[PDB]
């Protein structure tokens, strides 16, 4: 490959440069209107995510089938960690878009959305409390892409995963963190990915339910991503 | 799938 | 808290001594498998394991210092995760097989008797193959299982004390790897690999849970643990 | 709650 040859700084720069843009919403809400805005936004973000994925070091070296599997498994995790990251500087609120800032009360517009809204808010507070840096964020999101579906198939993938781990440690060591503080922070960050997975699973459970399929006509692409999780 | 098309583009 | 003063060695010894026993199944090998019977075996086994898990949690350093409501929450959230990682650990020396009990060894073909279970069976087997590939040690296993207990429900409602204990188990893991002759880079990499598996265990629990409380003779305890996820 | 009771034991 060519991802393993890159240095720890070349890895960060490649990930920061590959960062997808922050899209805007469609300029009070009901259940239909709320789901409509989120669906429309998520559908447009997916297009940028796919192109972001190809710019992730070592992802183009993967076969087409494996690229599909990884994206199908982690797409909601990636959307959610992006949402959580954007909402870091907005405590108690979720920044879906610069023109779409919502709180937990607006999460009551859709039946069963509040519980997941709270989990997302809790993740954002955790990122804020840890003072998560953008350099660390792009590493975590790339890890999600490569790891979430790696055990549903790969030595190359785990090699890149180790490379991002080396990248994460290098970032903390270049921040003045002691050896103990480094692997402690590394652990704290990766444990949050377990919660991101949980939020995705609970979220996915409602989204591909018949009652949520019918509330608003979803795009064919978004349906294919949803139907991948049955 | 559409994902195939968006990945090859 | 006595947990925050334990050395890495005392942490391991405490976790190893707190290990629950390996229970047996009822399973009469003279009769073929049906969907109702095999589900009955797994349900009956899990119910008796739950009792041992509850008393195991009390012996996990730092868990007794938590409030009862928090103890209930952590166990309700992670009970299937803990059951599954225990299963995966028992099945590590049995490729293609899942050792639910010493007298109950099943392959993916025997998992087809229950509709929708073979999907979870393959994920569990893949996780077992991963542990076998990484050559997971018992000292590492008990650390990971304790992490699941303390981490899985910590972001759904103190927390500062829990993260402090989590940091200690992290120190414990690093201490074990350094003792195994692993370099500093190897320690951080292996630490990452182990914690990333917890994301998959969370996934298996969620997908497993989703099937279990769906259209499925469960015990009252197992029902309450299942109804915790509605 | 059974779990809460068994934890009390
Ligand atoms: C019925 O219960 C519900 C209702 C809504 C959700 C949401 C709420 C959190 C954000 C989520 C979504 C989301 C996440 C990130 C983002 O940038 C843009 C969008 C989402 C995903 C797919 C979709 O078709 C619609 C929205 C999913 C979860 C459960
Ligand atoms: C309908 O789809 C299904 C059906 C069954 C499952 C299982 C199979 C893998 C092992 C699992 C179970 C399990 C896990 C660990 C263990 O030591 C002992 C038992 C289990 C948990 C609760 C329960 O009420 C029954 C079984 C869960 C998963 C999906």
């Amino acid at each position: 490959s060519l991802a393993l040859s890159l240095t720890a700084d070349q890895m960060v720069s490649a990930l920061l440069d590959a960062e997808p843009p922050i899209l805007y919403s469609e300029y009070p809400f009901s259940e239909a209107s709320m789901m409509g805005l989120l669906t429309n936004l998520a559908d447009r973000e997916l297009v940028h995510m796919i192109n972001w994925a190809k710019r992730v070091p070592g992802f183009v070296d993967l076969t087409l089938h494996d690229q599909v599997h990884l994206l199908e498994c982690a797409w909601l995790e990636i959307l959610m960690i992006g949402l959580v990251w954007r909402s870091m500087e907005h405590p108690g609120k979720l920044l879906f878009a610069p023109n779409l800032l919502l709180d937990r009360n607006q999460g009551k517009c859709v039946e069963g959305m509040v519980e997941i809204f709270d989990m997302l808010l809790a993740t954002s507070s955790r990122f804020r409390m840890m003072n998560l840096q953008g350099e660390e964020f792009v590493c975590l999101k790339s890890i999600i892409l490569l790891n979430s579906g790696v055990y549903t198939f790969k030595d190359h993938i785990h090699r890149v995963l180790d490379k991002i781990t080396d990248t994460l440690i290098h970032l903390m060591a270049k921040a003045g963190l002691t050896l103990q503080q480094q692997h402690q922070r590394l652990a704290q960050l990766l444990l949050i990915l377990s919660h991101i997975r949980h939020m995705s699973n609970k979220g996915m459970e409602h989204l591909y339910s018949m009652k949520c399929k019918n509330v608003v006509p979803l795009s064919d692409l978004l349906l294919e991503m949803l139907d991948a999780h049955r | 799938k559409i994902l195939h098309r968006l990945l090859q583009d």
